[PDB]
């Protein structure tokens, strides 16, 4: 009841490489 | 929006349609979008729509999701981290 | 703010006075504001006050809102997406 | 007790019709 | 951090130490900080620390706070708006 | 229980003028 | 990330893996990352990976974390503030 | 049911001691 709520790192992909970029994605 | 191999989403505990932060190690750009599931085993990281202005093919990025929880749970919380090298080859440790 | 045709707000489940993210496909700019209702059927997307520095008439944008919920519900959550082309003509899915 | 931030909804590729720097509202 | 006349905080329902967004109408800069109470009747808007890089004396700004609530409460929610002119003279309406 | 939570404009100061800027605030 | 002397984390109530905002007083840059613990007594502030694009050695920064709570509690809430000068020497208040 | 976002804490005017672009953690 009225607990103070933290924002915490849930998870991460560390140093993944971008494979595709699509400006016109629908 | 950012399409991510479902295997990668599983390892990082990231859900389809979850808010994500992308931190571009290559060009220093930082932006917030949401996760789309790509085919399992595709090893896809696709930056779609306006986000294509912030990252290019070959850029090294960190993709992070954040959750909220009470302080006591936060103090023993262990984030789900996946480490990558080479052809988006995933490992459990650095 | 950003004033949006109430028909568009209805389709996307975005509320008057709700926090929204605007991602500019034309110029790559990304900013956060709140939604205002424009007249139903007007097909208006109006960038008001400081936000006028981040978008020009004719720019193509994606407007998103985010909600929080427990992990158990988040796993099956389904966003409300409206698709557009031409002069803000909403494609048949609503 | 883990709360997720999820996409609620989006308007995909709408065009800006008006820009009003001096808006009062 | 941003020091704000306590009368202005009262009118907008903003609390001391609350997260605030500042949208600079003059230069288009957008940043997030927190509210500090200035003396009641001072009509002070003071941009302190790193935020002094984003606003100058004479700049016209919007200062907004956001709260979270369930959807039903959100659908009838009325934000607390204070309108300003001249020597930071406050009014209830535009 | 598991209510979907919205982020809503609580309030705003519309077109207030900056009166002071202090880089070296302590 | 940002690695921070555990003594500093203790004083400010910032947790390992907590979301933090970094506001750069030197160059005006503002970004969001998460906190890592550095060795107790080291007086280290280390900007790691993509964040290295936003701060240089010697830059003066403010590091902040934010929490949510109901309005009733927020009205009397008291942030945990640590003050520094020289080579990350924490001023007597802890 | 109105939830506020509040400053939890801050480190005021610390100096960056190290910058590591190639960090693995």
């Amino acid at each position: 009841a009225g607990s103070m709520i933290r924002t915490m790192l849930q998870g991460k992909l560390h140093r993944v490489k971008v494979t595709h970029a699509d400006l016109h994605y629908e | 929006s950012c399409a991510i191999d479902q295997d990668f989403l599983d390892a990082a505990g990231i859900l389809e349609n979850e808010a994500i932060d992308i931190w571009n190690v290559t060009n220093g750009k930082r932006f917030s979008t949401y996760a789309i599931a790509a085919e399992r085993g595709s090893r896809i990281i696709s930056v779609n729509g306006a986000a294509a202005h912030c990252a290019s093919v070959g850029d090294i990025v960190i993709i992070a999701s954040f959750v909220t929880m009470p302080d006591e749970e936060a103090r023993t919380w262990r984030p789900n981290v996946a480490y990558f090298e080479g052809d988006n080859e995933m490992k459990r440790t650095a």
